């Protein structure tokens, strides 16, 4: 992908991650866990239910058209029939590979994108406590409890709290 | 201190979908956005289907007895069935095709009867290879004028179209196979039908002679149509030969057209209409048949394509 | 002890609704229109050469009807054809009248080279009420009524070779007298004939005697046929009664011209696209005014509106 | 956006930034300022009207077509005529909606790279004199006059000079 | 007391233009061309099976004309048809030429069968100095002129089944004398007429008669008319004079087979897109070369050139 | 392009890089060198010989068709053939010119991403024993020998084994 995230410094799916299409692992003093984020799951099927809302948006609604099977030889109109309705077929043909193609290439670049995004949110949010361990995963140089990584996953952390430890520990 | 972990989900076994760079490559989920499958049964509803059973729309148009039970027929879709067949006087249609696809296209076979005078000659004239009931018969829309006596006038009738529509005059001309049978219907050895408005003009010189036998008869008829515009006149002037209107059809202008299928017909609810049966149009691509009628998804030569719904899946390294 | 430097970027009170792959309304903070979907409801006379046939047909002009003959040797890039045109000459039909509009509107002229045609033995130039000139009765001006002269009608037989480097048209007719009476005093012959062939093409039209609705008080018609000679071919008249003669042909071209149904009053100004509506403007890619156009125009769309994002997301 | 930056973690735009498509405001000891980043603002206007000009590039010069409008009810050959013409029209609207679509996602996308390149690049040039709060501001760990800042925004700002005194309010 | 890693890309001295959605002209490190615009100017003669018209166009080989005789049963995948071809038989005239020519072409044989038929009464194999087989007169080898034998021409009435599993293309004609002296010398009656029926369809056709001008020596003229006849139907043929009647039919068959008008020579190699400007590739995805095409072909487009970037933007300097 | 690396961050490509798309140009105690990085370069080739060879997939193969030229003055049905033509040939065009252009921005940006996405891992593996000089270099504040970059180049450095020294060097 475009971001390098999904199938890039992320090195796998997890398959364990049942409720939701991108999250948090972690593993603190009161053991491991795991939790969905919600914002950029929601964003993510937002936008795909968006292209795919307007991939099936009209209907062409045909009546009366020109004939398509004929059962004589006729020559000269006819080719023209025939002509005609394989050049709408060709091209039409097209029109549905080319825009499946574009719009699988865009949903890889866009959900890569996503997961990249709450990947950099994250760090953000963290500031001088934690480093980037290049896998996707953050080590943090204080005592982050469970209600700490709580504070991570709503968007609430305090680095100043911790801002002390941290920085004596990874210095 | 602490570990926080970022990641996204992944499944054991996902879809494949194309890309811009890529034949293969798998996705959490995906949906298919060609309709490749039907029912096989054509929907009566929402649009108005007429079964022509054992008739085509033209034979229906005619008056072919065995057609008759279509008279002043209404349809959206005009289903022509491969068993039909024909059952009363032999005709061919110059131009079958463009008569065939105006009346579909008009949706209506209805017909208004006005009162031509046929001075001079004998009307209603029948044949046993079309039979009405027990006895010989002809196109109910159609009046066989055959000479009344000894002798064939020249007939010269006119008739206005004071109305605000168009109206569809349906006529012919008789190629008997005989001189025997010109003489002896029309009196005149060489006959002559000439249909008019103010801007347009047809004449047909019959040609005597055999053509093959069907149901009895060598002779055959020849089937014209004339459109006559609000405030313009159909003149008809005829000195033998002629298969004369009995009125016009009534063209109308809609969503009207014709199909060619041996699907039957069911009670069920679909917008789409393919000779293979109704499709589901949730689908924007289709590859059932480029032939439909109705709100379709557009026919493509692939029989599937897929749609990522989900990332790429990557659940190993 | 410190400072704080922030990076942005604008935005604006209102911006512009435009679609995308995954949003049908997203709001920018500018766009641009992609559809014309506006005329001014009038014809610019430049730069293409107009011609507003008012009255007249393409047909009427080329056949010569006498309110008509204004057009003679005209030129045009759009022949332009009003709704108010009438025909005031002889009832007439033309077989695949389509074709011969169509081919005379791509030609762009009506250049009329009148040619020497030996008649022998027959009246020229006969005339009728339906078709004044003037105060007396007249013809279409490019068309020759040939009738019997004394008592007899010869068959007639008549050739013209093209000498020229380009293609002639010739219009030639028959007519359809209503009665007997009428077709032995015209043509004496009983039954009419009338074949015009080149070396490659052969065209006989028997003419067919009936009444047909009353036109102008006639009930008579005539038929208008076309015949192209090219370079180094030859056009041969061959006719025993009712042969409405070409006094000549046609001069032939090929380019940019067309014809187009349309009440839109012409005006001086410039307008590369033209439509039955009016002319357009051709600075947008897509247009929704007419199917049909004339000139360098957007292609037609359904849309009546494509917006083009020219401005990031708006984001007040 | 694909980068997260407009509509992202830049909470909103500045209706007061009316000479620019992108710039800075700072806030020092001085008081506070303004000032459009002209490269990033040329750099997105550029993309934006090649794009425009590709989009217009052709006005198709055709003079003689097929007849559009039937007066008369002729049957064969006028079907074929107005089904050739509802074909072209349907080809023609698919390509124009899925340009637009195609172009205008585009757009957002660049518009949003363009200020994450901007932010990206002054954080670099800051080296560790300043730390990301993560909202596309920097705290800036030393005095930074008039002067200073503008010598960020013209890209003539000498880490080395204040990375002393940075290092010491930071850390 | 340390060290600098700098990360980078290549680049070369010059590479190549390609456009893009956002600019005209943009500078990759490579690019490859997409628009085939050149030919060999020659017809390869595989993998499709090519036969060289000569002097003889489609239709004159499919009725006969004396100087394409050479073409009779002759099978194709395409027909070439050269610009020095010419007539060199009876003057004639095809109503619907092309649909004959492209419903011939499209079956790809002129298989022809002769089928036995009477014509009771009336003189067969007429000949004309217009039409000459060797240093004498003949006609289309495929035709038969009916005329009178000794002071009668009877009214023809003939029938001829389809008994077989194909359709049958029966070609006929009518002719067009240029005086009332020559009909009735030929034909006797005064006005002919030609009816060609199966069950369902029939023509019927009226002499037409006047003076047209000189071809090789005649002001007569002949029409060319077609009939298919399927499966269990009938031919009907019924005629009082003017008939040019068949002597059998061509096999019809389906198939890629067609037609195109060139000037290129036939070569011996291999290549499966043909043009009339000669063979070319067909890797490209698209071409220039002819909107006229056969075989497996790229698409024809009016661009002369479309570059593909396949390399990255090429930034050699500052 | 769309990730400024590209024409951004990094000046300018490097004439000089012969056996690689992408690389490594280093300087430390025991001089100059130079690599390239085969991942990246493979990853940007085939992505792009992907979208050639689908670019490049299928023949249509088309064999009676219309006619195309006409000798003669015909009138509605010619016509008809000529606009049904046209409109197929600028369909066709359209596709083709979209289609470059989608392609042709795609590798652009795709390129770019290649040469950031191997920037960013670099990054990621010195950690805290460099700093980003934001030209695509990183000053590397500890003596790295020919195996140490090495190491860097191969996805092997351990970053522990020169924190100590680093973060001595960098925050003194
Ligand atoms: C010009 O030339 C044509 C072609 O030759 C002639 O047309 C033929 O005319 C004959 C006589 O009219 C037709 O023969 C008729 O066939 C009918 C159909 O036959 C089939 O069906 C039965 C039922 O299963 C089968 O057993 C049989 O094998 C066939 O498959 C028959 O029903 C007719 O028979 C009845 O009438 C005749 C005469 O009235 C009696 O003798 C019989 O016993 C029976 O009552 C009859 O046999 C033939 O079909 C026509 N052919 C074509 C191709 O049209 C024209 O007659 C000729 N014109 C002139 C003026 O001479
Ligand atoms: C065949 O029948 C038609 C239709 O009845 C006859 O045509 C009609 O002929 C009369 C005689 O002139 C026309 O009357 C005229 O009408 C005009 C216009 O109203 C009027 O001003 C005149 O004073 C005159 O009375 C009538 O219009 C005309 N109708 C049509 C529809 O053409 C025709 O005469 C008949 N032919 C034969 C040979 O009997
Ligand atoms: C009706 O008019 C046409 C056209 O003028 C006449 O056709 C002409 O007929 C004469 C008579 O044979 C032809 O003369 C010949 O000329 C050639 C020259 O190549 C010469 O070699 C012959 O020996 C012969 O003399 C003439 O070519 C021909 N012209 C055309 C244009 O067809 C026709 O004869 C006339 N019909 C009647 C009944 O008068
Ligand atoms: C729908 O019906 C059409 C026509 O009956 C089918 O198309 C035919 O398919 C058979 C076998 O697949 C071929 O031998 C014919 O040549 C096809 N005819 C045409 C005109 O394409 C089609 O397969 C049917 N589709 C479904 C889904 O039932
Ligand atoms: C959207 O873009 C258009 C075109 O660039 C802007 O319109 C121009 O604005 C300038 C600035 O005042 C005027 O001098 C021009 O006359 C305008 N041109 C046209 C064709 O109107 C427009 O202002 C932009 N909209 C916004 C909100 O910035
Ligand atoms: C109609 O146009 C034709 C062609 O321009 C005119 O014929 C030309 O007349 C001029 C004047 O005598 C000559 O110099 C040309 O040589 C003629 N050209 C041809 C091809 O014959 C014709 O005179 C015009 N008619 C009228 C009434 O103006
Ligand atoms: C251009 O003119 C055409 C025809 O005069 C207009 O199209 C018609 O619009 C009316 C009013 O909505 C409809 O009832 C007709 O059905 C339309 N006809 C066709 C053929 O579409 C069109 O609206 C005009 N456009 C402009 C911009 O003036
Ligand atoms: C970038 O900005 C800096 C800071 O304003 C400019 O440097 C100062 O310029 C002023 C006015 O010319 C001088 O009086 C100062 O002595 C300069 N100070 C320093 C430290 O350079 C600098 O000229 C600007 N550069 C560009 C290219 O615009
Ligand atoms: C292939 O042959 C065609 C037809 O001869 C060439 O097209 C002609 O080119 C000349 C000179 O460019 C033009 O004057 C004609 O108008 C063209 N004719 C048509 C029908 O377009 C074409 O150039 C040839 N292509 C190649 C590659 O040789
Ligand atoms: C965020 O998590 C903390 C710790 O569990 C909790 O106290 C706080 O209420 C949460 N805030 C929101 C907005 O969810
Ligand atoms: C998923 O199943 C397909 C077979 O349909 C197989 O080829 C593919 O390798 C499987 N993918 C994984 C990740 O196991
Ligand atoms: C996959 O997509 C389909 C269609 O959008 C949807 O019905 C289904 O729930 C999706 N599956 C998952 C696991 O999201
Ligand atoms: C057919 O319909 C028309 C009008 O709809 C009506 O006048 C006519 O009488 C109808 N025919 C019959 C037989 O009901
Ligand atoms: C490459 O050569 C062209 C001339 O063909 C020139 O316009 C362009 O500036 C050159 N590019 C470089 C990077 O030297
Ligand atoms: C450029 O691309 C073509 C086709 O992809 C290839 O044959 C050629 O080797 C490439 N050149 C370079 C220098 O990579
Ligand atoms: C043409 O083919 C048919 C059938 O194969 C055969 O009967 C006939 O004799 C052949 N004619 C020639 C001239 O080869
Ligand atoms: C990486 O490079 C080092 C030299 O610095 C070498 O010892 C090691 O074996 C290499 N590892 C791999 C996997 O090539």
């Amino acid at each position: 992908g475009l971001f390098g995230a999904i199938a890039g410094f992320i090195e796998n799916g997890w398959e364990g991650m049942i409720d939701g299409w991108y999250g948090f692992r972690h593993q603190n003093s009161e053991g491991t866990g795991q939790a969905a984020d919600l914002k950029s799951t929601q964003a993510a099927i937002d936008q795909i239910n968006g292209k795919l809302n307007r991939v099936i948006e009209k209907t062409n609604e045909k009546f009366h058209q020109i004939e398509k099977e004929f059962s004589e030889v006729e020559g000269r109109i006819q080719d023209l029939e025939k002509y005609v309705e394989d050049t709408k077929i060709d091209l039409w043909s097209y029109n549905a590979e080319l825009l499946v193609a574009l719009e699988n290439q865009h949903t890889i670049d866009l959900t890569d994108s996503e997961m990249n995004k709450l990947f950099e949110k994250t760090g953000r949010q963290l500031r001088e406590n934690a480093e980037d361990m290049g896998n996707g995963c953050f080590k943090i140089y204080h005592k982050c409890d469970n209600a700490c990584i709580e504070s991570i996953r709503n968007g609430t952390y305090d680095h100043d709290v911790y801002r002390d430890e941290a920085l004596n520990n990874r210095f | 201190g602490a570990t926080l972990c970022l990641g996204h989900h992944a499944v054991p076994n996902g879809t494949l979908v194309k890309t811009i760079t890529d034949d293969q490559i798998e996705v959490t989920n995906a949906t298919e956005l060609v309709q490749s499958s039907s029912t096989g049964k054509i929907c009566n509803n929402p649009h108005r289907i007429l079964d022509g059973i054992d008739c085509t729309l033209i034979d229906a148009l005619l008056g072919d007895p065995h057609c008759d039970v279509f008279q002043n027929e209404t349809w959206d879709l005009f289903v022509e069935r491969s068993k039909a067949f024909s059952n009363c006087y032999p005709y061919d249609v110059p131009d079958y095709a463009s008569l065939r696809s105006l009346v579909a296209s008009s949706g209506t076979l209805e017909f208004i009867t006005e009162g031509f005078t046929w001075t001079g000659v004998t009307q209603n004239g029948g044949s046993n290879a079309c039979k009405r009931g027990p006895g010989s018969g002809f196109f109910s829309r159609l009046n066989w004028l055959t000479k009344s006596g000894s002798t064939y006038p020249v007939l010269n009738v006119t008739m206005p179209n004071n109305d605000n529509f168009d109206k569809l005059y349906i006529w012919g001309v008789h190629h008997p196979s005989t001189n025997q049978e010109q003489t002896s219907l029309y009196v005149q050895a060489s006959g002559r039908v000439t249909v008019s408005t103010r801007r347009s003009q047809q004449t047909i010189i019959p040609n005597i002679g055999s053509r093959p036998w069907v149901r009895g008869l060598s002779s055959r008829i020849s089937i014209y149509w004339t459109i006559v515009k609000p405030g313009d006149v159909l003149v008809i002037n005829s000195n033998g030969n002629l298969i004369a209107p009995r009125g016009y059809f009534k063209m109308r202008t809609g969503k009207s057209s014709i199909m060619r299928s041996d699907a039957p017909i069911d009670t069920c609810i679909s917008e789409c209409i393919t000779p293979n049966g109704s499709i589901p149009n949730d689908k924007p691509f289709q590859n059932v048949n480029k032939i439909t009628y109705g709100a379709c998804p557009k026919y493509v030569k692939q029989n599937t394509l897929k749609l990522a719904t989900g990332m790429r899946n990557v659940p190993e390294k």
